């Protein structure tokens, strides 16, 4: 969630994160869901503030108001972002890692914005299985299956998590060959 | 044995290997099932007095 | 077609003002985010449908939106096949000179029940409106010899004409007026039903609501309109069509003791079980049958008889003296509207 | 293409839906069926359910005949045919299809059937749309859509 | 009913969007009753079995 605030005088409207702090004269206008929880990836950090403000009296940012009378003009709005960025995966595993018996298999994944500390974390699940096994010792953001056996073939997922909360996850199926 | 030419339910085929399914597991048939409009029973039985 | 999976899909556009049209896109009337977004939905409730209406003022702006959805509906294919073996001395050693040919047709008919009563089935199955007759809440409840028993009744009849009339399942036929020929009635069925050949007895002796008759028999209006096949009389709303072969349900009923009234009762496990018999009708475009392969035809069968002699013989059989005959075939139906199909499973007189 | 049809259809619909309620709260004679005289006292539990009776129906077109209300509909008085019978049918009733299968089973004053069906009044009536019989002065159509209260 | 629709494209492209990629269709109306005699209008009010 993100606390939008506006300030009439400036027709500014900063984004401030959800613990941020309503600059001088910026009167809370609401807040709201970035990563929209239904569409994550359809709607913007513009979206969210205009809408805010299409429910803001003119007159009065603070006041609320509609169509007749409401901050409308996004043209003269002015969008400051000061809230974390938004996780984001650069890098994810391998859709499909396909090895033999020994044949060592890196899966890797870059993670970029959200709070500072990004903490990473990795689970496996064995094949025709719906439990995660979470990789106990992982936390690397790069998991090398050196020596791989037919066991450790499955799915193998990441949760990119920030310090706030917020995760990004990414998985990767490593097929392991065997011989007799 | 090569079989199962149909895995609609998560049962994989015996050709296609890891990362890979069957990129037809139906059939999609145009016609869709449409509600028609409701019967009107009172609009018929009025007059329009033009204002 | 083939090289294209074993199911069938297809799409439902649900109305906009359907308690099935589920969307997070909604605006109320003063800009809101209320939750719902089919307006009052299929609520003939007027406190719904005066607060929930669309009011716009003169100076409208984004005030109320609506959504829309689709469903998708599946279907899927079975197969089947049975075959038979003959050795040579069978046939060749035999009073009767025919025999082939009589196992072939003796096949072929059993395969064409066989594709039948699996029809009968799936229908019975896919049913929207499963309705209990008499006083029954499950299959386990349908009885015959309590303080109310599990009967139909004129009133049961009733009540599956009014619900598949608001489901908006259309008629089938049209009411009879009357002719000029004396001891003739007027039938007034416009759906069409399907009992068995065991609820006849009971479905005969309806006293109506005022304690008349109410089985007017076809002799009564084969003037005045036409005669379906396989009708024996109509009831209420219901050109009643006897099917000999009608599937019915053994043991799915309650615990038989003996004041059982005479009704019809199987055994499962020990103590005996009372009998359902359903009443099946079906409406017009309610399913269709997926034939893979089958041209035109819902069901296409395959012979692959191996007459005995040089093309059976094998390692297995160094003198081959026996052959085979295999029919096989693929079924299966999809139920694109679901709510036509209405049962009243009930008991039947023994 | 089908976000416009139904568009459309909800469109039609609801006006319907406004003139079913506007007509029903401007209704200025108004009756309650068996011992009730509000809403908050109609009831179907007890000695009186307000259950719709041949008497209930015979004053509503008492008052029907006081108001002046023009008859609508005029009265068929038999076919040629064998089981037809005779309509005393004037004015026209619109009923919910809840209501259709407690009008089906009502007594006469002489304790049988009073609800001659559409089968039986077809070669003389000009038989309307949603009909389904006349009872005793009233020619009922089925409202596959009517509203109620809650 | 009257319906204005405008389909994303040139239509719907201004300043407050300047790419063109959001459509809208909109169906208004006016109604009303004129109630001359209410004493034609005979409702009447019951309960119905389940």
């Amino acid at each position: 969630e993100l606390k939008v605030a506006f300030n009439k005088d400036t027709y500014v409207a900063t984004v401030l994160d959800a613990s941020g702090s309503v600059p001088s004269g910026s009167v809370n206008v609401g807040t709201f869901f970035h990563p929209d929880e239904t569409y994550p990836d359809s709607y913007v950090i513009y979206h969210g503030v205009r809408e805010l403000l299409y429910k803001r009296s003119e007159v009065d940012p603070a006041q609320p108001g509609f169509w007749p009378e409401n901050i409308t003009n996004m043209q003269a709005v002015t969008i400051d972002n000061k809230a974390t960025a938004r996780l984001v995966l650069n890098t994810s595993l391998p859709r499909v890692v396909s090895t033999i018996e020994g044949g060592k298999v890196t899966l890797s994944v870059v993670a970029l914005g959200g709070k500072a500390p990004l903490k990473y974390k990795w689970e496996f699940r064995a094949p025709n299985a719906s439990t995660w096994t979470a990789v106990s010792g992982q936390t690397t953001a790069n998991l090398v299956l050196d020596n791989i056996d037919a066991d450790k073939a499955g799915e193998y997922k990441v949760t990119v998590t920030d310090a706030a909360g917020t995760s990004v996850d990414s998985t990767a199926l490593v097929a392991v060959g065997a011989y007799p | 044995m090569l079989n199962y030419n149909a895995p609609i339910d998560g049962q994989k085929s015996s050709i296609d290997g890891a990362g890979s399914d069957q990129m037809n597991t139906f059939y999609w048939l145009k016609k869709a099932i449409i509600q028609a409009r409701k019967d009107q029973y009172f609009m018929p039985l009025a007059s329009v007095t033009n204002m | 077609p083939k090289n294209m999976g074993k199911t069938i899909k297809v799409y439902e556009y649900v109305p906009l003002l359907d308690d099935r049209n589920i969307n997070d896109q909604g605006i109320d009337a003063n800009g809101a985010h209320i939750v719902n977004g089919n307006l009052y939905g299929s609520s003939k409730d007027i406190g719904t449908i005066t607060s929930k209406l669309p009011l716009l003022t003169e100076n409208g702006g984004r005030v109320n939106r609506v959504g829309f959805t689709r469903l998708s509906r599946e279907g899927s294919i079975h197969k089947f096949g049975f075959f038979y073996e003959f050795t040579q001395e069978s046939l060749d050693f035999d009073s009767d000179d025919q025999l082939k040919e009589h196992l072939s047709r003796e096949l072929m008919n059993g395969a064409v029940q066989i594709t039948e009563a699996v029809l009968q089935k799936d229908l019975l199955a896919a049913a929207g409106t499963v309705l209990y007759a008499g006083a029954a809440t499950s299959d386990a409840t349908i009885t015959g010899e309590g303080s109310t028993p599990s009967v139909i009744t004129y009133k049961n009849l009733m009540r599956l004409d009014a619900i598949l009339t608001d489901n908006r399942t259309p008629t089938q036929t049209t009411i009879i007026t009357g002719s000029r020929l004396v001891d003739t009635k007027v039938i007034g069925g416009t759906r069409v039903m399907y009992v068995g050949s065991e609820l006849v007895p009971d479905l005969k002796a309806m006293k109506d609501l005022f304690g008349n008759k109410a089985f007017i028999e076809i002799q009564h209006y084969g003037d005045a309109g036409t005669l379906m096949n396989g009708e024996i009389g109509t009831i209420d709303k219901f050109r009643i069509i006897q099917v000999p072969e009608m599937l019915h349900w053994a043991g799915a009923g309650a615990a038989a003791t003996d004041a059982n009234p005479g009704y019809r009762t199987s055994t499962v496990n020990g103590t005996e079980h009372y009998d359902v018999y359903p009443v099946l009708v079906v409406g017009d475009d309610s399913f269709t049958t997926i034939g893979f392969q089958t041209d035109g035809k819902s069901v296409k069968f395959n012979v692959m008889t191996k007459m005995p002699g040089k093309e059976t013989a094998d390692r297995n059989d160094p003198y081959g003296e026996t052959g085979f005959s295999s029919i096989k075939w693929y079924y299966g139906i999809l139920v694109k509207r679901p709510e036509r199909i209405a049962v009243m499973k009930a008991v039947a007189p023994l």
